[PDB]
């Protein structure tokens, strides 16, 4: 995902698989964020990762 | 600085302005070398907004009276936060370059705008 | 020193990043340019077929078809781009123009030149030569109207030299031209783009060997040629823009690959400097410590 | 001062300031 987004930051036309993978990577990077003083248990983490 | 004991409008204003300054610092030398003509419409609009933000922060003080003849200025907090929200919304991008030097208040900014 | 080295590293790394980004910009533009250039083929084929059919059994006489008795002068139009960072594109175009001017100087004629593009505009303004007219601001994205008006102007200028005898304009009242030239670049390949000059002002008839005309065939012929000239002019521009973008991409790719090396060398030099500084520092502190 | 400036600058003078492709037509008629 970094290997694709560092290059195609200024690309409008892409391979469909490349754009989908970029979208997946960006979504995962957005999702991994977490606030402070907020412990998590294993089960909800498994749900979120799934 | 935290929303628990401070209003969240301050928090979001600070976050937006710091992100704007971070991106602007990153794109500084790119604007320097490759030119503004190679940037995107969002790049151009953000660059202009950052120019406005960077020039807007300046304000005069009493102690400068020895050095310059202009007396200083003081401004309360709510007016400043409203002005900063208005700037970061981008509704004042039409203002000229000169109107964004040594501005203490919104009324001073408007009177400077009318002078040109 | 150290801070100068670090700042140069930052500047060169950022230049590397943005050179690759704008090279990708050029690569993306190549696709849409190639998609757009290849849509005017059917109309050109139809206009050619209709011209061939009309002239198949028509009278062979026209001021554009015939030639002037005297070679008084010769017009010429050379194309260029509206953006820099193209590499040798401008250099190739200017070299072709200079070679053509040198070739034309053999006849002793005084030509007049027409140019499209701001870079060549400045280049020729700096030099000692007249330019009657120039066009800029739409080389990146042209339209049929510009080509149509340009073809009209050039055809009128050529017509305006029918009776140019000596220095006398004659009934034309204005000195006209008796020959035209076209300079542009062709897309031979993604890597092969050779500048091409062509002459197409006087029409020539060739027979390779071997309907109804409701209006006047001669009038149809007379109105038909200007459309053909305009279509050729329009077809030239997309080819030129495609060649421009194709030459654009490679120079910036190479700039990126060469910009890597300065980062590498400067990092090596900085490491050597810092280790020398630290070893000198420890040597000096040792000499101070043990001397007492 | 500005009047003298204008008068002098008005009085003062500035000392400076083959591969040639040919496109033809295709006629089915036999060569004359």
């Amino acid at each position: 995902y970094r290997e694709l987004e560092a290059f195609a930051a200024f690309a409008s036309d892409l391979d469909a698989a490349s754009k989908a993978q970029l979208d997946r990577g960006a979504r995962l990077v957005e999702l991994l964020k977490q606030p402070q003083y907020s412990p998590l248990a294993v089960e909800e983490q498994v749900v979120a990762i799934f | 600085l935290d929303p628990a004991i401070v209003g969240d409008e301050h928090y979001r204003v600070a976050q937006e302005v710091i992100r704007i300054l971070q991106r602007y610092k990153d794109l500084q030398d790119i604007i320097a070398i490759l030119g503004i003509d190679e940037l995107s419409e969002e790049d151009k609009q953000l660059v202009n907004r950052a120019r406005r933000i960077e020039r807007f922060l300046s304000q005069n003080m009493m102690a400068a009276e020895q050095f310059t003849g202009q007396p200083g200025s003081t401004v309360p907090l709510k007016e400043t936060i409203e002005a900063f929200d208005k700037l970061t919304k981008g509704e004042f991008d039409h203002l000229p370059e000169q109107a964004f030097f040594l501005i203490g208040g919104l009324d001073d900014l408007a009177k400077k705008a009318e002078s040109l | 020193t150290l801070r100068e080295l670090r700042g140069r590293i930052r500047s060169a790394g950022s230049i590397k990043k943005i050179t690759k980004a704008q090279e990708l910009i050029a690569t993306s533009r190549i696709a849409k340019a190639q998609a757009r250039v290849e849509a005017a083929r059917p109309y050109a084929a139809e206009i050619t077929n209709m011209l061939t059919e009309l002239a198949g059994a028509s009278a062979l006489d026209h001021p554009l078809l015939v030639e002037r008795k005297q070679p008084k002068r010769a017009g010429v139009l050379v194309v260029s781009s509206d953006r820099g960072l193209c590499g040798a594109y401008n250099a190739n175009v200017l070299r072709r123009a200079e070679e053509l001017f040198s070739l034309l100087r053999d006849e002793g004629k005084d030509p007049v030149l027409y140019v499209v593009g701001r870079k060549a505009l400045g280049y020729f303004s700096f030099r000692q030569r007249t330019v009657v007219e120039s066009w800029t601001g739409f080389s990146e994205r042209p339209t049929y109207e510009n080509a149509r008006e340009i073809a009209d102007t050039l055809v009128n200028a050529f017509m305006a030299g029918a009776d140019d005898e000596g220095d006398d304009a004659g009934a034309d009242g204005i000195l006209g031209v008796d020959e035209l030239h076209i300079v542009f670049t062709e897309f031979r390949s993604m890597l092969s783009q050779t500048a091409v000059a062509r002459r197409a002002a006087p029409m020539e008839v060739e027979y390779v060997g071997e309907y109804s005309f409701e209006p006047d065939p001669e009038t149809l012929f007379d109105a038909l040629l200007p459309r053909y000239i305009a279509t050729r002019v329009y077809a030239a521009l997309l080819e030129a823009a495609a060649s421009e973008s194709a030459s654009r991409r490679r120079a910036m790719k190479s700039a990126t690959d060469n910009a890597d090396d300065l980062i590498k060398a400067l990092t090596l030099a900085a490491n050597r400097e810092r280790q020398a500084q630290i070893t000198q520092e420890i040597s000096e502190i040792v000499g101070g410590a043990n001397a007492l | 001062l500005v009047s003298v400036i204008n008068e002098f600058k008005k009085g003062f003078q500035a000392s400076d300031g083959e591969d040639l492709e040919k496109e033809s037509v295709k006629v089915r008629k036999p060569a004359p």
